[PDB]
């Protein structure tokens, strides 16, 4: 019963910060690459960040390099997305995703959390 | 000795505690007006703003692997259980950032929304109470009797239920598992909320039993649309009606206390974290 609960979006001022959370359950967390995606209204769903080894910095997509960072806590089966220096262009529906390698390749999405940046 | 990140963390944490004091005072009133929900929302927004900057600063200390000495690590054991706090400096700073951000989103703000939703319901119900006097007029044949516009009152109460049938106590957005909904049900109060299926998920809806009881009471008064009540039958009805109103007042008071007490647990964490920064 794979579940991906997201928490911590909402409104933010330009230049502010947010720390999204994705808590996972139902699979072996060590066999999963954890990702954050986002989809602005009318645009396509694009990758934001991606991490597997909790000891490193993962991978950050170009439109948020130097502003967003991602972290992972293997004890609690969570990943956090530290969103800094926010811009109105970052407004979108953010959703985390697990890529699970386990005989088959499966991937699951969460319900998503809205992020709106505006004065 | 000073480090810019630690300086700003100490100032930011201090501002959170200052906002916490103002919120405790606002929740220490006796009647939440619509200005009250505006004040709460202001303080909650300011808390979130400072919590989010604290997370950014703690995040810097994590990625730069700033040392947390053995003393600072002992103060952290004073953290409240709700924060869920030999591991590396990088990992501990990150768990502190997660802790303060998560206790705000998954705990403090859950009580906040439960208060805001129920408060709005009771305020809309109070709008019905304001119109009750105009639905009561003397009975034509006896000065000790009254005529009650049962259908007019019934109509308003049915629309009150419709207006909040889709505004749950928890969660503010999306849905949760049935198990998660039942956790917060037993926490908030089984007579204050009710678990409901939204669309494969679950929410903790506002328990509108008092309105339902009012409606069953109205129906038992007799038909026609209007009803004439002698003084006795009126006192009996109004007694039960006033009891339901006080039940809702008490339910609101229960959610405000839980919210207020959760803010104190949050305040305890900030207090502990600030002591930790002063020793780093």
């Amino acid at each position: 019963q794979v579940q991906l609960a997201e928490t911590g979006g909402g409104l933010a001022q330009p230049g502010g910060s947010l720390r999204l959370s994705c808590a996972a359950s139902g699979f072996t967390f060590s066999r999963a690459v954890m990702n954050w995606y986002r989809q602005a209204p009318g645009k396509e769903r694009e990758l934001v960040a991606r991490i597997y080894d909790a000891g490193g910095n993962g991978s950050i997509a170009d439109p948020v390099k130097g502003r967003f960072t991602i972290s992972r806590d293997n004890a609690k089966n969570t990943v956090h997305l530290q969103m800094n220096s926010l811009k109105p262009e970052d407004t979108a529906m953010y959703v985390c995703n697990a890529g699970i390698f386990d005989g088959n390749y499966r991937t699951y999405w969460g319900q998503g959390t809205q992020v709106t940046v505006s004065s | 000795h000073p480090v810019s990140s630690l300086t700003m963390l100490n100032d930011t944490l201090h501002n959170i505690r200052t906002t916490n004091q103002a919120l405790k005072k606002e929740l220490s009133q006796k009647t939440l007006t619509k200005t009250s929900l505006e004040e709460i929302a202001l303080h909650s927004s300011q808390i979130s703003m400072d919590v989010n900057k604290s997370a950014q600063l703690l995040d810097i200390l994590s990625r730069n692997e700033y040392p947390i000495n053995k003393d600072a690590r002992e103060l952290l054991h004073s953290a409240p259980k709700e924060a869920e706090l030999m591991i590396s400096h990088r990992e501990l700073w990150a768990k502190i950032a997660n802790s303060i951000n998560d206790i705000n989103e998954q705990y403090l703000k859950v009580y906040e929304h439960a208060v805001s939703s129920y408060t709005q319901m009771y305020q809309d119900f109070s709008a019905v109470l304001s119109s009750l006097a105009g639905w009561i007029s003397p009975g034509g044949n006896d000065g000790n009797s009254v005529k009650l516009q049962v259908n007019s009152l019934k109509k308003a109460l049915e629309e009150l239920k419709e207006k909040y049938k889709d505004k749950p106590l928890y969660p503010a957005n999306n849905t949760v598992s049935q198990e998660q909904a039942n956790k917060w049900l037993t926490e908030l109060g089984g007579t204050i909320g009710k678990v409901s299926q939204k669309n494969g998920g679950y929410v903790v809806s506002i328990n509108m039993t008092p309105i339902d009881n009012m409606l069953k009471s109205l129906d038992n008064l007799g038909g026609n649309g209007e009803v004439v009540l002698d003084n006795a039958k009126y006192q009996a009805w109004n007694a039960g009606f006033s009891a339901e109103d006080e039940t809702m007042k008490n339910n609101l008071q229960t959610l405000v206390q839980k919210y207020s007490n959760a803010n104190s647990i949050f305040d305890n964490l900030v207090k502990v974290l600030s002591s930790t920064i002063s020793s780093s």
